[PDB]
Order: structure tokens, then C-alpha cells, then sequence
């Protein structure tokens, strides 16, 4: 709709993106609130004008959730 | 040659093939691409091929299919029989990675890592931590400002380290698996490009800290934690119990509330530090009357230094010395002086 | 021979392979096409293989599969032992470029840099700027007025 | 193209509309202006 016009098909909402952050829940990116660092949830942003914002061939929605590999170090989940 | 690999960083790599290079004295004997013998199937990060409990790996041939053992002429045989040493290096490493289908099975075929190298390097900057148990090299994405179209969030150094390794922001500082990584308590080595940029960016800011200065595109930064640390609240990991300990306002900084005259003493034996090296010794400042710190360790230079504080402002300093070779003697450092 | 590379231009090259030529004195001993020993994977523009802090790369063979070390007769050996030098020449080079698939795998598979050269060199003009630390050579288009 | 775009640091360039590859290199013109192909290409070669 109005706040759901993603340019790259990174499967992520640009409203969720330029703002404070986005968080993965139930394999869906959701908005960010400040009562979530008690749970263990992170906070991260990126650039929505690119499908691969870091260079390694894993996409943004791939790398935000744990949907690519398990032996990858957990220090490399934000994009 | 006998050799084992290692791995560091974040990611694994399947079907590795290193290409190695030999050098004796300026010349080049051979550069070998790995054949099917010494190929490595897996490398989990933070490990070595082969594993911890077995023999290392040997290479002896150079052809496409393994025959025709590696040659050396007569003169280099006379050079090598004299007792000189030959040196072994890497040039490049190729392999594959792991991609899957939509909840299908993992395919690793033509998913080459070779083409994703130069795309990543000209975007990132490099940060290498050196602890005394392992190492940690990372690449972190950057922001250009000459092009306005290149959107990305820009962040500082102190947040880049915070996202590079998973750090907990305790009491304004930050830790990494309960080691203090502060601006104050670590040793930061840069090179002339990096230092030329960051010290010429510091005068533009109000706060004269270096963690909160802005990231840029091309940088190579090395950090290294010390061995012996003298935090006065807790964690003075030391066999030498300090002499004339001052106990007044010893939290961190802001606690410059001990002004004493006299000397303090430390004596450290050779069983807990490793010999044959050139250690560095660093610290911060105060506004006392006068002081000196004396080194009396032999097989090195055993002179002392002038303190010469320009202000009270907490100014770092660094000196060097050499070690003995596993003797019964201990390195003794004294701190003499009046004022603090 | 010990040898490193250079690359002054605007594009990187994946799977770089130069085929070089040896000359002693007016004549040509051999022309090598490089094997899989001295192949290079990545080479960014304005750089070299290997980097600026290491010893150069070796080459000693002429067969396709790396065997059969390079021969020289008696008289060329005795002439070479009188202090003369050989010269190394570049005949031609080949490599690959980078295309990208459906928001995914940047695929560089046989997409050869060979079959785009005769077009560009008969279309553009050539500019070389030189300074004290490196040079640059670019090709830029111009108009046929006819 | 407008004159105000030079204030924010934007470039300005044209091409030939009787081929899709006006500089002969196998990238298209829209691939080369909109820099969505590869980053290690230097930025001064984006103009076609």
C-alpha cells in the first residue's frame, strides 16, 4: 500500500528500513520498538536501493533471518 | 614440505585449493597450485586443516596429475646445505560456498568464491584483532560521500567495532567475552594513510576521542590487547602484588584523587612472560611534581625516562625494552617520584 | 623466470592469463601460454599480482600440463653465459568480465574478454597520462563524420 | 537535466539511441549510468 513500495526486490519494507530498524519475527520483517533489547533482539538498518548491500551473494531477507546456513558465525547476521 | 592451513573471519569455504610460493633469497623456486592430493573439503571457522590431533599435511609434487617431483639445481643445494632457510607463502585461495534451493538440498557447484573478492574489498575497510589466543580479521562496509546517490547508513568506529564482534555495552565501556576493549585499555596500531586521515579529522570535533570519529572507505586498522593490565578497580591480572597500593577513588578515570610521593615496585619472573621479544609499555598522565620509571633488566637497555607532564590531561605514553632468555633473574620496574 | 603483473585501466579481470614470449638476440626461443600454476584469480585495476609486499611469481615450464622444462642448446648457453640478457614480451592476454543474474549470483563463466577487443580498438581513440608513481591508459569514443 | 543538479554533485551525460551499447563494452547504457553492475569498476567510467 502506501508505506509498502520497495524498490529492490529484497523482500523488505522501505518503511521498516530507513527508520530506526527492523526485526525478524515469524520469518517476516516487522517494525522496531525499544522494549526488545530485553529479549535478545537486535536492531539494524541498511540501504534499500540495493539487493545485496554488503557484497556477499546472500540477500537482505536471507541474512536477517537464519535461512541460509548454520555454520556461519552469529556475528554476521546484520546486513 | 609439511604445512597445515587455518581459518579466521566469519565464513566457511568448501573445496579449498591454495596456491603456494617458495622463496630462498630473492629468487623464486616454484609456485604450486594444489592438486587433488592436498585439497581440503571443509574449513569450519576458527579451526585448521587437518584437525588438532593429527599430523600436518605434506606436498611434494607440481604437475597437473601428480608425478614429477620438484627439482633443485646444484648451486641452490649448496646454499641449502649451508643451513639457510626457505620461506613459504600464499598468493590466493579459491573455493566454493553453500547455497540451497527453496527448502531443497544444498548445491555447491560452480558457486565460486573467486569472483566475489574484488567486489567486496573496494567497498569495505579492514579490522584485525590480535588476542594472545587466536586472531580475528573482519571486513566492514563503508559509506562514500562524494556520490550523493550511494545511500547507506554511516556509522562511527566505536559502533563499527560494536557490530564487528558481538560486544556488550557495560557502563559506557564495552567488552568482548569479558575482556575490556576500551579506547583507554587497548593498543591501536594504524598505518600512515589511516593515521594521516584520522588525526587530521580529530581537530574538527569537540570530543577528542577516536572511537567516535566517522568511518571512511579504505582503512586498515589493527587492535591488540596487552598481556598485563593494571585497572585499579578490579582485574589487575598480576603475579606481582603491587607495592604501596593507593586506595582512594580508583574506579576509572574521573578518579584522580591519589597524590602520593615515593616509589612503587614490580618484579616479574620469566616463567609467565615469553622471552626473546621487544615489549611495549603504555600509560596515561596526571599533573604531579616530578617522577621517573626505572627499568633494570639486563641484555637490553637498562636506563630510565623523564616523565615531563605538559598538563594534567590524560596523555598516553609508550616505551620499549628487550627480554632475557629464561634465566633466574626477574625484570624489575620501579616508579620513583614526588606528586602522584 | 620471476615475474609479477600490472593492470592500468578501468576494469578488473577474472581468471587472468597472459601468454608471453622470450627473446635472446634477434630470435625467439619459446612462447609460453600460461599453465594453471601461474594463473591469477582476482586482479583489480591499479594493482598487481601478487601485492606490493611479496616476492614475484615463478614460471619454468612450456607444456600444457606442467612438465617438460624449457630447453636451450649448447651455443645459446655459451652465448648467454657471456653476460647477455633475455627480454620478456607480452603478445596477448585473455580473461573474463562480470555479469549478474536475477538479483543473485554474479556469474563469470566463459564470458571471455577476447571477443570484445577488435570492436573497441577500431571505435575509440587512446589517451595515456603518465606521472611519477603510476600511469593510466583510457579509450574514449569519437565520431565518424562521414 | 537541469542546472540545479550540478549543485548537489550530479553528473550529466548523453549517448547514442541507435545502439544499446554506445561504448562497445558489453554493458548497456542504463547499466552504466545507474551503477548497479559491479562496484570495483571505477566511478569515472560510469558515463557511457
Amino acid at each position: 500500500w502506501e508505506d509498502e513500495d520497495l524498490d529492490t526486490d529484497n523482500d523488505n519494507i522501505p518503511d521498516s528500513y530507513e527508520r530506526n530498524g527492523y526485526t525478524i519475527k515469524d520469518l517476516i520483517a516487522v517494525k522496531w520498538e525499544d522494549s526488545f533489547a530485553e529479549q535478545g533482539y537486535k536492531k539494524y538498518v541498511s540501504n534499500y536501493l540495493e539487493s545485496n548491500t554488503a557484497g556477499d551473494p546472500y540477500t537482505d531477507y536471507e541474512k536477517a533471518s537464519g535461512s541460509f546456513d548454520k555454520a556461519i558465525k552469529t556475528e554476521a547476521r546484520d546486513p | 614440505a609439511n604445512v597445515r592451513y587455518y581459518n579466521t573471519g566469519t565464513a566457511p569455504m568448501y573445496k579449498v585449493t591454495p596456491t603456494t610460493n617458495l622463496v630462498l633469497d630473492g629468487d623464486t623456486l616454484s609456485t604450486i597450485k594444489a592438486q587433488e592430493n592436498q585439497i581440503g573439503n571443509n574449513l569450519s571457522p576458527g579451526d585448521t586443516y587437518p584437525k588438532k590431533g593429527l599430523s600436518p599435511l605434506a606436498l611434494n609434487t607440481m604437475d597437473q596429475f601428480s608425478s614429477r617431483l620438484i627439482p633443485i639445481n646444484y648451486d641452490q643445494l649448496k646454499k641449502l646445505d649451508a643451513g639457510k632457510q626457505i620461506k613459504l607463502e600464499t598468493t590466493q585461495v579459491s573455493g566454493n560456498f553453500g547455497t540451497k534451493n527453496s527448502s531443497g538440498q544444498i548445491v555447491t557447484e560452480g558457486n565460486s568464491w573467486s569472483d566475489y573478492i574484488s567486489q567486496i574489498d573496494s567497498i569495505s575497510a579492514s579490522i584485525i584483532l590480535d588476542t594472545e589466543n587466536e586472531s580475528y580479521e573482519r571486513r566492514v562496509t563503508a559509506k562514500n560521500l562524494q556520490d550523493p546517490e550511494d545511500k547507506t547508513p554511516e556509522l562511527t568506529i566505536g559502533e563499527a567495532i560494536e557490530k564487528a564482534f558481538g560486544a556488550t555495552k557495560k557502563d559506557g565501556l564495552l567488552y568482548f567475552n569479558d575482556i575490556p576493549i576500551d579506547e583507554s585499555c587497548v593498543e591501536l596500531i594504524f598505518d600512515d594513510n589511516t593515521a594521516n586521515k584520522i588525526k587530521d579529522s580529530l581537530k574538527t570535533l569537540s570530543d577528542k576521542k577516536i572511537y567516535n570519529v566517522k568511518l571512511e572507505r579504505g582503512m586498515n586498522i589493527l587492535i591488540k590487547t596487552p598481556t598485563y593490565f593494571t585497572n585499579f578497580d578490579d582485574y589487575n591480572n598480576y603475579p606481582s602484588t603491587w607495592s604501596n597500593v593507593n586506595t582512594t577513588n580508583q574506579d576509572g578515570l574521573q578518579g584522580s584523587a591519589n597524590k602520593l610521593n615515593g616509589e612503587t615496585k614490580i618484579k616479574i619472573p620469566m616463567s609467565e612472560l615469553k622471552p626473546y621479544k621487544r615489549y611495549v609499555f603504555s600509560g596515561y598522565s596526571k599533573d604531579p611534581l616530578t617522577s621517573n620509571s626505572i627499568i633494570v633488566k639486563i641484555k637490553a637497555k637498562e636506563e630510565k625516562t623523564d616523565y615531563l607532564v605538559p598538563e594534567q590531561g590524560y596523555t598516553k605514553f609508550s616505551y620499549e625494552f628487550e627480554t632475557t632468555e629464561k634465566d633466574s633473574s626477574n625484570i624489575e620496574i620501579t616508579l620513583i617520584g614526588s606528586g602522584t
